[PDB]
């Protein structure tokens, strides 16, 4: 099947 | 640690978002939208049946791990 992995990083 | 959220596409594709609770969901909408290749103004994100704004965060919406977000499309008339 289709699996999508997205990682987002926030810097403060 | 990071909170693993899930996006359920209208086709069936599953997208796992690894973000932090302090991390704005604004980048989440854009990140996925960029992969779609369309404007963020064309789609709509909903959580708990309510539309999400560009000022909301996981720790603000009381989101937990495996929390699924719905992604719809705007009516073209």
């Amino acid at each position: 099947d289709t699996a999508g992995c997205i990682v987002i990083s926030d810097s403060e | 640690d990071h909170i693993n959220l899930k996006v359920a596409g209208q086709d069936g594709s599953v997208v796992q978002f690894k973000i932090k609770r302090h991390t704005p969901l604004s980048k989440l909408m854009k990140a996925y939208c960029e992969r779609q290749g369309l404007s963020m103004r064309q789609i709509r994100f909903r959580f708990d049946g309510q539309p999400i704004n560009e000022t909301d965060t996981p720790a603000q919406l009381e989101m937990e791990d495996e929390d699924t977000i719905d992604v719809f499309q705007q009516q073209t008339g």
